[PDB]
């Protein structure tokens, strides 16, 4: 979950 | 109808056959690359007389190995995606199988909606039905009341 | 005697079946560990060859 | 007759055991791919497509 | 929550297929590399003695030239690799939702072939009720033209 919100700037 | 539970278990047990192979493939792979090794350095022990002509045929024999291990991933990489791309046209086709159930499904309603407006119907006319054999039966008593019993004193 | 001959007979298959139970139990545990054996190993190793 | 129904209900655990202990491995193994493909690469088959 | 943890489930067999697959293709890929690798080497180790006759700057071009080749093939085997291969991996598995949804309108077509069956039951003792009633109707009709008669 954080790994991927902080490539998306949005919760996966 | 295999259970959701049953259907999982299929779809990890295909997972786990995937992983099976995995590792069958990685024991091969290994086998495989001791094996040129051992036949590389056999080449290389009858080249040793010291010549600068021994080194130029060495790295060629080095170039033209590398290009034919490179050419050999490429092709079958190419023949992986082909099988992959043949299972997702076959799963697309049972794909318009299942929207033709469901429009089925929607005409289905559709009739059991019609049946039970007519179930409604049968109900009212069968309870009118009820009514009007009871009216026919004081209209006939009462036309023998008033119009057959009087002609006997006349 | 033949009613405690197949008594016994019945109550050596219900007691085979514990033993299938805790050895297919310690099979999958076996393997739960070793698996993270080989996933740990491959860090260390990866991380070696950027020194190269 | 108590025996019958433990045996039930272990290997029913057992079932449970073995799908649970491949959920470990499986996100671990998943894992591995997303820290050795490119960041960018794994976020093009996963999120690209879903991006507003 | 049942339903979240069965779709969670389903990701997580999607998720574990992607990841399988993937790394399956790339070592069959590997292993199939080694094995054309072995098969050249072999047959060309005999050859290697009478070749040492060759002058030296033909061997220089040639090594050039399958330097040029290996720079080729290493970049149409990183575009398979890298687009091509986790595309395909992905659609195959979305497809595995399919036997599921199969199962559901198959359940919902023989709960629905069952109302329709129940309801011309009721509909069936409906009309033999109404035959019923329309004959004692007709019955006092014709009572009544006797009486006029």
């Amino acid at each position: 979950e954080r790994k991927w919100e902080k490539i998306l700037g949005k919760c996966p | 109808l295999p259970s959701f539970h049953s259907l999982i278990q299929e779809g990890w047990a295909n997972s786990v056959k995937v992983s099976s192979e995995l590792r069958r493939v990685q024991s091969q792979a290994q086998a495989l690359s001791e094996h040129l090794a051992e036949r590389i350095q056999e080449i290389h022990k009858k080249l040793s007389d010291g010549s600068e002509v021994s080194v130029l045929t060495r790295a060629a024999f080095d170039a033209e190995l590398r290009c034919v291990i490179l050419r050999g991933c490429r092709d079958a990489l190419m023949q992986e995606c082909r099988m992959l791309q043949e299972e997702a046209a076959g799963k697309k086709q049972e794909m318009k199988l299942l929207q033709q159930q469901q429009q089925n499904i929607q005409e289905a309603c559709l009739l059991l909606d019609k049946k039970q407006k007519h179930i409604q119907i049968l109900i009212k006319g069968n309870s009118s039905s009820k009514s009007q054999i009871r009216r026919s039966s004081v209209e006939a008593q009462k036309y023998v009341q008033d119009k057959l019993l009087p002609w006997p004193q006349e | 005697p033949d009613c405690a001959s197949n008594m016994d007979n019945a109550l050596m298959r219900m007691e085979s079946l514990e033993a299938e139970m805790e050895e297919v139990t310690e099979q999958i545990l076996t393997w739960r560990e070793q698996q993270k054996t080989a996933f740990q190993m491959n860090s260390d190793a990866n991380s070696s060859c950027i020194t190269a | 007759l108590k025996t019958d129904e433990e045996l039930a209900r272990s290997f029913r655990q057992i079932l449970d055991l073995s799908f649970k202990v491949n959920k470990e491995i499986s996100l671990q193994s998943q894992k591995a791919v997303e820290e050795t493909c490119e960041s960018a690469l794994v976020r093009q088959w996963y999120f690209d497509g879903s991006l507003p | 929550g049942t339903t979240e943890d069965k779709c969670k489930e389903m990701m997580r067999l999607q998720l574990a297929y992607i990841c399988a697959k993937h790394k399956l293709i790339q070592m069959k890929a590997k292993s199939a590399s080694l094995k054309v690798g072995l098969q050249w080497a072999e047959n060309n180790a005999s050859v290697v003695q009478d070749k040492a006759s060759q002058k030296e700057e033909n061997l220089k071009v040639r090594i050039t030239s399958l330097k040029n080749e290996t720079l080729q093939i290493e970049n149409h085997t990183n575009s398979i690799s890298n687009e091509k291969l986790p595309g395909l991996v992905r659609d195959n598995a979305q497809l595995l939702n399919m036997p599921i949804v199969k199962g559901d309108y198959d359940l919902q077509m023989a709960h629905q072939t069952s109302c329709s069956s129940r309801q011309d039951l009721v509909c069936d003792h409906l009309m033999k009720q109404k035959a019923s009633f329309e004959l004692l109707q007709l019955g006092y009709e014709l009572e009544l033209r006797k009486h006029r008669d």
